[PDB]
């Protein structure tokens, strides 16, 4: 389990889990907030 | 003796190797000092031969593998099912083929791209998918979501069982190398149980379930008043009903009178007039025979009894007084190195696809299929494309067999030492043919380029000037339309219409007609001969020259993969037959991009099109300007782009997008493929400076791509870019103009 | 030697028996680290109290609801609590996180240091809320009826008890869940068509549970 | 071991290079598995139809094996306490718990007489041989008290359970071809065992 | 069906196989009546 979680902690695990924490953040922002252009 | 061989809990499961990248490898295993490692460790992750001497291990490496790659696809068909059922219009399609288009992605509403779920028609809402899914799961005889949604189910269950297998046969029961190399078995038990009880197995799910729902599918019930597949297995009186031959039972099979069979095994040849593909009687005949034969090839070889053949006594027979000890040696070689077996296997399984390609084309064995032209085209291109790149595979394999197994001293004067022994001959009387389909073939375009710009079109290569006519393949043509009269007395009509004769229409579309062949034919078949035999000059030569030349007696010390030998000598870039490959796939490219546009201009132009006479797509404009690079570049790459270019503000924008997207990533391409590591070492070397002085230097050493590695991204990024764009190209047109 | 939730197979080594329910059921081994089992024994008891504190809500309420004294059926009853007082949503909402924050920071913290909160920073209390053990914060607030420090086998008796009715309650709110999922009623209305056919009135008889 | 007459053509108790699912541990194991689950399928299949022919039985039941809702497309007695998927419920919990605890006295075997069973623990202690367990219950007449008897038992049910297999096999294809029971089968074989065989009822 | 032509065929096969251990059966009765369904189904053609 020590080294499932370093494998967890390797480069491309990380890139991918932060890279679809970001652009989900970004699409419910999207959705939620429709086509912002301003502000 | 052929026996189960296993050895017992090799490797324990364990996350320990997980969290230790490189382990593979005693050079990666140290971890990463500069950049050039990750790429070493991708590179190299599943080059098992760089891994482990033994040959036992490789091998059962190489088995697991294979499971892995199977339950990847079995989740990929498991997806097309699930998403065929849940996000689909297959039902309203079974209610009306012609007039709806096949859809089985939509999209969520966001960022505006809900534009792309389009009126496909059904009341629904997607993208029109071209896979030609919907075409195979009506010849099925699935009428049902239901049914598709326990395919699904089936599938993922069949993914989870191949995880387990390759889990199972590397971590807890590993098979023993002498398992592996029990050939004869392999192909016994292939033979035999794979293609022999497949296609057994599945003439009989054609007879029992196929053959009864489509026959009503074509008779005009609506789908749901079908009766379900195991009432028809269950209550043979309906089977009886459609054909009476079922009322006998299989009495007329055991007791050898099977011409009562025949009226769900036909001979009848041609489509289905109603519904434009082949008839599923013919289907039914086709897979028992095949059945049959497999099932008879695969009792061929010796086992654990006295009779069958054997391999190496069937290879040493075969000797003459020109070759020498002829094939002697060669089953050592196909039982020991796993690259020359997958050189073999890429290219004819490479060659098959594109035989699929053509023979799917020109024999449309799905109903509804002929008709739905972007289907056809995909198909076609896509099938076209996956051979081709398994030729070039299968180049490159032999190459790496002929550097890291190749062994003479157990090969000596053989067929391949006899090779190996004349390839000066070989590549000279290659280079020089290739010279001359070039000249002679191109030359032909350019000639009529230049009369037809001087203004003298009687002085051409054409129909109406100088005429150069396919007489061979129109006699080819010919006697294969005339062969049902007299060659093939039991059957109703040829087995392709692109042979010649009458033309089968299905819902105001062409499904087939005849093919007609003149000069324009005659020069893309010349030009289609001249970059296929300089892909196999350049193949052939890596493959050939892959252990020395005259330039560099010792290439095989410096590997399969390098970049060179220096700027001495003259210089000797691109020596590796790596650098063959790479070349080989450009080539490759070249070729089928042709051969699609060849295909797609000739069926938009002489076979597609609507019935009111037959009004072609595009008019019939193939046989006067396919002779003149002036009019490839005119009249199929400039109008036909129309539909690309014009595509935003509708549901195919994106294929607008990913024309532009594309060309970009070609282009792209071209800073790789044109430069060199050097310049971006020290370019890198400013930035790495620039970092110092802010202290965001990493402690992992930037590093410049290799040389081998900047010519692997440029081919890729070049391909990639290339074929994507003929791709929206193609399904922009096709899915606007059919 | 102790009963094993799988019998015939040995226990994990970090399961040793010192823990409360401690059965050996560890197939995914998601506590072979001790401070992450320290955390998940602490996770374990909350969501087995909470849930402890629900299923009986659930079931008073239910008995209330059956027989004809007005009682929501329990997914009403937040509804009917919000209109029939003039209560708004999210201030109730924002209130709840507001003093469950606070107790829960209190906690978390005192996971964290694991006897800091007993200084005499909140008001002037001292080791009324210093802890005893992981998950069991004994003192004169959380046990005013002081029974975790005489007959100390006694109260790990009570401690066995406590985790055994938390995991009973647990699976019995994913029942409440998914029973009411599937058949659309309060749960003992279930519980009277289960008495009224037993044979014939179960979860193979919805069209939901098993869809053949 | 019993049952060994050599007949292996395909060479599967080869304990050389060995390992899986094929070992003579689990092949002899579910051999007799097999064996006895098809002895109890065999009489389980004839009985209602003998019953029936004896009068022994009402016409209600004495229906076909495979008309009891086995394949509910081939027929399904309406008239069980329950419906056949209570049934089921039922036979997955007993079934799961008479298999399961079995795997494990295979697996690690005498460790099922150690954790508490409502003090049935002496019964399930079993030997140190897989597929002959004993004790109280399993074998509760000493039967097999002499070596050579015990010996002889254990090939007289290796006969009896092959049998049985290749019974149920052709209960199996009977069923399919001819779509009546066994014992239908043998009364019209021997009313006219010439117009009644595989070959008339293709 | 017995005496047929067919029958007297596949009967003359499998002799005419065997007669050129229960491997040697198999092989050579798949022979024979390999061989003695090529000649029923091309004595009617
Ligand atoms: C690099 C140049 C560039 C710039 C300046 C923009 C800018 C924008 N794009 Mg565009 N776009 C680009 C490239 C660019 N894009 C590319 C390369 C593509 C193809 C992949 C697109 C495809 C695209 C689509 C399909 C859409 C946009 C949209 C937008 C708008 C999004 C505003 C937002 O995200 O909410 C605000 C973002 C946040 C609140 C997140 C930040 C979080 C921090 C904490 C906030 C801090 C603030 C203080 C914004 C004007 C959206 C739009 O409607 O345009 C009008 C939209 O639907 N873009
Ligand atoms: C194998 C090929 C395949 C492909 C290309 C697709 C593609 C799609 N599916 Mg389909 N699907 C498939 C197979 C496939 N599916 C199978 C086998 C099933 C049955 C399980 C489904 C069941 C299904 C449903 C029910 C739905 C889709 C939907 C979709 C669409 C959006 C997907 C999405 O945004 O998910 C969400 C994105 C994520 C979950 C991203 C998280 C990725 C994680 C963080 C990666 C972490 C890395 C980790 C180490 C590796 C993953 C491990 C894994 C065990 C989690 C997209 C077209 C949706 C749709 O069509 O809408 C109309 C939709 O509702 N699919
Ligand atoms: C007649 C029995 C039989 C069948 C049907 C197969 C079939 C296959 N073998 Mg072969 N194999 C056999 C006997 C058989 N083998 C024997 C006797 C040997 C030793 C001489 C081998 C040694 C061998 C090697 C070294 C490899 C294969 C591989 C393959 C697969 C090729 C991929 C493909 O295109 O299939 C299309 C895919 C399918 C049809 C999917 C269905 C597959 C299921 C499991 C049915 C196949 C029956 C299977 C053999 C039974 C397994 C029972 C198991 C529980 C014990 C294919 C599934 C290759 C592979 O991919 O391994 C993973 C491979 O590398 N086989
Ligand atoms: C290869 C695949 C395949 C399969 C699976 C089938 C299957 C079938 N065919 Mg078909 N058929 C096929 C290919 C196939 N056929 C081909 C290629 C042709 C063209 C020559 C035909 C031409 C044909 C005709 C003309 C007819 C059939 C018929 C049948 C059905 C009855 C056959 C029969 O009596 O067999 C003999 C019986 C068996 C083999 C029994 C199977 C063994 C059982 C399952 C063993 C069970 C044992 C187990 C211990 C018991 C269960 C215990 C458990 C409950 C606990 C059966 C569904 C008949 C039919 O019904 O049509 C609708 C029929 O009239 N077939
Ligand atoms: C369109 C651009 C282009 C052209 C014209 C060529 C041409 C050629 N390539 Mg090249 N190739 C190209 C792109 C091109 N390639 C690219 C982009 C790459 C990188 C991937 C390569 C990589 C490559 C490899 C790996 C190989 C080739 C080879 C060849 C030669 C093939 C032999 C032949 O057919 O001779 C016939 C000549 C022609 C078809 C050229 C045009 C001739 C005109 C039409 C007629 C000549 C008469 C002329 C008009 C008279 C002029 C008179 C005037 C000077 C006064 C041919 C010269 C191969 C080779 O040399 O082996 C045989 C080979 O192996 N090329
Ligand atoms: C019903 C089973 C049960 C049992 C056996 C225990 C047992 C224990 N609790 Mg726990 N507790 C429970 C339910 C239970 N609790 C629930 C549902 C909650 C959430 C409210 C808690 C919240 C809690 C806290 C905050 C603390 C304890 C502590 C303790 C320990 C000492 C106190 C004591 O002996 O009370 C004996 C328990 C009973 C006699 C159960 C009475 C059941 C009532 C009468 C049911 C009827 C009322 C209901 C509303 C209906 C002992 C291990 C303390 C501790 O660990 O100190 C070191 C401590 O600080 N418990
Ligand atoms: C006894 C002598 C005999 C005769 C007169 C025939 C005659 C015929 N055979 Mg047959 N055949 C025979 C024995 C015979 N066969 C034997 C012993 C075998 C090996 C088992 C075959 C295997 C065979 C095959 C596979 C085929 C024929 C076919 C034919 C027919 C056309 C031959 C042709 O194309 O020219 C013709 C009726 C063909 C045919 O059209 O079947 C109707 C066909 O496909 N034959
Ligand atoms: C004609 C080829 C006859 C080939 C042929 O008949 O070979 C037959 C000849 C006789 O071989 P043996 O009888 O010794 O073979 C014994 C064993 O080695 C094989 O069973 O083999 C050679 O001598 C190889 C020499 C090839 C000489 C170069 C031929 C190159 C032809 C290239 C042009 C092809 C154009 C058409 C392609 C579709
Ligand atoms: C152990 C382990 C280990 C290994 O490693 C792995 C595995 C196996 C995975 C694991 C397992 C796990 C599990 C089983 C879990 C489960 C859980 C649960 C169920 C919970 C619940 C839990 C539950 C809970 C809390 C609950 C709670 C409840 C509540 C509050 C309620 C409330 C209410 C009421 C009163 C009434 C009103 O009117 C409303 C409401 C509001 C509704
Ligand atoms: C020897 C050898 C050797 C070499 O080495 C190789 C080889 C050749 C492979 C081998 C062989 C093998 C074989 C032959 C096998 C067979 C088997 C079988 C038949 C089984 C069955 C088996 C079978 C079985 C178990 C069965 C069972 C059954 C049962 C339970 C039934 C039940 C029932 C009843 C009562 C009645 C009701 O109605 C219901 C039911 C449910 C229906
Ligand atoms: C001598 C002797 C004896 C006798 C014996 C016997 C009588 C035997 C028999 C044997 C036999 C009588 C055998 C047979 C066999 C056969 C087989 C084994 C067959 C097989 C078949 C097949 C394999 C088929 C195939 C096919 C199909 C399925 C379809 C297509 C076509 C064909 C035809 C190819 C005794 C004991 C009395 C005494 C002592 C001495
Ligand atoms: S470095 Fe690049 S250029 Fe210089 S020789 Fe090696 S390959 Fe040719």
């Amino acid at each position: 389990m020590k080294d499932f979680t370093t494998y967890l902690s390797t480069a491309p695990v990380i890139a991918t889990i932060w890279f679809t924490f970001t652009a989900g953040l970004l699409i419910e922002i999207n959705r939620y907030f429709p086509d912002p252009l301003v502000f | 003796k052929v026996k189960i061989a296993v050895d017992r809990n090799p490797v324990e499961t364990s996350f320990e190797k997980w969290a230790k990248p490189g382990h593979f490898s005693r050079t990666l295993s140290k971890g990463p000092n500069t950049t050039t490692w990750i790429w070493n460790l991708h590179a190299d992750a599943h080059d098992f031969d760089s891994h482990t001497s033994d040959l036992e291990e490789i091998s059962r490496k190489v088995f697991s593998a294979h499971f892995g790659q199977l339950g990847i696809i079995f989740i990929w068909l498991s997806g097309m099912y699930f998403h065929g059922a849940r996000f689909s219009n297959y039902e309203a399609w079974l209610s009306d083929p012609t007039h709806i288009k096949p859809s089985a992605q939509v999209v969520w509403p966001i960022v505006g791209q809900e534009i792309l779920n389009g009126d496909v028609g059904g009341g629904f809402q997607g993208i029109q998918i071209t896979s030609g899914f919907f075409q195979l799961w009506r010849a099925s005889g699935i009428t049902s979501e239901l049914q598709l949604y326990t395919t699904a189910i089936g599938g993922l269950v069949m993914a989870a069982a191949m995880f387990f297998a390759g889990w199972f046969h590397y971590h807890k029961a590993a098979p023993k190398l002498e398992w592996f190399q029990n050939v004869e078995s392999m192909l016994n038990h292939h033979l035999g149980g794979l293609l022999g009880l497949g296609s057994l197995a599945w003439a009989g799910h054609q007879i029992h379930v196929s053959l009864p729902v489509n026959k009503l599918l074509d008779a005009g019930v609506d789908p749901k008043e079908i009766p379900l597949p195991h009432d028809l297995l269950l209550n043979r009186a309906i089977m009886a009903d459609l054909y009476p031959s079922f009322a006998k039972g299989i009495a007329p099979f055991f007791t050898l009178n099977w011409s009562e069979y025949s009226d769900f095994l036909t001979f009848k040849g041609g489509l289905n007039p109603v519904t434009g593909g082949l008839w599923l009687s013919d289907t039914a005949h086709h897979h028992v025979a095949i059945a049959v034969l497999f099932l008879v090839a695969g009792h061929m070889y010796r086992t654990n009894w006295g009779i069958g053949h054997s391999m190496k006594e069937i290879l040493e027979a075969h000797r003459g007084p020109f070759t020498g000890e002829g094939h002697v040696g060669l089953y050592e070689i196909l039982t020991t190195s796993w690259h020359a077996q997958l050189a073999i296997n890429l290219a004819l399984f490479g060659s098959l696809s594109i035989i699929v390609a053509h023979h799917m084309y020109a024999m449309p064995p799905y109903p509804y299929l002929a008709t739905d032209y972007g289907t056809q085209l995909s198909l076609f291109t896509h099938h076209t494309w996956i051979g081709g790149f398994c030729i070039v595979g299968a180049g490159a394999h032999a190459a790496i067999f002929m550097v890291r197994d190749y062994d003479p001293t157990n090969n000596y004067n053989n067929l391949l030492d006899r090779v190996i022994r004349h390839r000066d001959a070989i590549i000279s009387h290659l280079n020089w043919v290739c010279i001359f389909l070039g000249f002679h073939s191109f030359g032909l375009y350019i000639h009529n380029d230049t009369m037809s710009a001087l203004g003298r079109p009687q002085d051409m290569f054409s129909d109406t000037a100088i005429q150069l006519q396919p007489v061979f393949a129109q006699w080819i043509q010919n006697t294969h339309f005339l062969a049902p009269q007299l060659t093939a007395p039991n059957a109703l009509a040829a087995t392709s219409l692109t042979w010649g004769g009458d033309l089968v229409a299905v819902g105001g579309k062409v499904a087939m007609m005849p093919i007609s062949l003149g000069t324009s034919d005659f020069m893309v078949h010349h030009i289609h001969a001249f970059t296929i035999h300089v892909t196999v000059l350049i193949l052939l030569k890596g493959v050939l020259f892959a252990r020395s030349s005259r330039l560099i007696p010792d290439k095989a010390n410096l590997g399969f993969r390098f970049p060179c030998d220096g700027p001495g000598r003259g210089g000797t870039c691109q020596v590796s037959a790596w650098d063959h490959v790479f070349l080989g796939l450009f080539w490759m490219y070249n070729s089928l991009s042709i051969v699609i546009f060849h295909f797609s201009w000739k069926m938009q132009s002489d076979v597609w099109g609507t019935v009111t006479g037959v009004s072609h797509i595009t008019g019939g404009n193939f046989a006067q300007s396919a002779n003149t690079i002036n009019g490839w570049l005119r009249d199929f790459l400039w109008a036909q782009s129309s539909q690309v270019i014009q595509s935003y503000g509708s549901a195919l924008s994106a294929y607008g997008l990913i024309f532009l997207g594309a060309h970009f990533v070609w282009a792209f391409s071209l800073m790789f493929l044109f430069s060199g590591r050097g310049y971006w070492q020290e370019l890198i070397e400013s930035i790495v400076w620039a970092h110092n002085k802010l202290k965001v230097a990493p402690a992992i050493q930037p590093r410049a791509l290799s040389i081998t590695q900047g010519r692997a991204v440029g081919v890729a990024h070049y391909l990639l870019g290339g074929i994507a764009t003929t791709w929206s190209f193609f399904l922009a047109r096709i899915i606007s103009v059919g | 030697v102790r009963p094993v939730w799988f019998p015939g197979n040995p226990p994990p080594a970090h399961l040793d028996g010192s823990l409360a329910g401690d059965y050996g059921f560890d197939p995914l081994f998601l506590g072979q680290e001790p401070q992450t089992l320290k955390w998940y024994v602490q996770a374990e008891l909350v969501h087995g109290r909470f849930a402890m504190l629900g299923a009986a809500g659930i079931i008073l309420t239910s008995i209330g609801a059956k027989v004809g004294l007005g009682f929501p059926e329990w997914y009403d009853a937040g509804k009917v609590v919000v209109e029939k007082n003039n209560i708004d949503f999210p201030t109730l909402m924002v209130i709840q996180f507001y003093l469950m924050g606070w107790a829960e920071t209190k906690r978390w913290y005192d996971f964290k240091n694991p006897g800091s909160q007993a200084d005499g920073s909140f008001l002037g209390f001292t080791e009324e809320f210093k802890g005893l053990e992981n998950g069991y914060p004994g003192g004169r607030f959380f046990d005013p009826m002081g029974l975790s420090r005489g007959d100390a086998a006694k109260y790990q008796e009570y401690k066995q008890k406590e985790v055994k009715n938390g995991r009973l309650a647990m699976i019995a709110c994913l029942g409440f869940a998914a029973q009411y999922a599937a058949t659309g009623k309060g749960p003992l209305d279930n519980l009277a068509d289960h008495l009224a056919d037993p044979n014939h009135v179960n979860f193979a008889t919805n069209g939901v549970s098993i869809p053949i | 071991l019993p049952g060994d007459f050599g007949f292996d053509p395909l060479g599967l108790l080869d304990p050389v290079n060995s390992g899986g699912f094929i070992e003579p541990k689990w092949l002899q194991y579910s051999e007799v598995i097999h064996a006895r689950w098809a002895m109890l399928g065999a009489a389980g299949c004839i009985a209602p139809e003998v019953l029936g022919a004896a009068g022994l039985i009402p016409d209600a039941t004495n229906i076909k094996w495979f008309e009891s809702g086995v394949i509910p497309p081939a027929g399904s007695y309406n008239g069980y306490w329950a419906d056949p998927y209570t049934i089921f419920f039922v036979e997955i919990v007993a079934m799961q718990f008479a298999e399961l605890r079995r795997l494990q006295d295979f697996r690690y075997p005498g460790s099922m007489g150690q954790q508490y069973f409502l003090g049935l623990e002496a019964i399930f202690k079993g030997s140190g041989d897989a597929a002959y367990p004993g004790g109280p219950f399993f074998n509760l007449f000493n039967l097999g008290k002499t070596e050579a008897a015990m010996k002889e038992l254990k090939l007289k049910e290796i006969k009896n359970g092959r049998l049985a297999m290749l019974a149920m096999l052709g209960y199996g294809a009977q069923a399919v071809m001819t779509g009546k029971g066994p014992f239908q089968n043998l009364v019209e074989h021997l009313a006219d065992p010439v117009n009644n065989n595989i070959l008339t009822n293709f | 069906f017995i005496g047929s032509s067919t029958n007297l065929i596949m009967v003359a096969s499998t002799t005419a196989t065997l007669a050129a251990t229960i491997v040697d059966v198999l092989a050579m009765g798949a022979a024979g009546h390999g061989l003695g369904v090529g000649i029923v189904l091309g004595l009617k053609g």
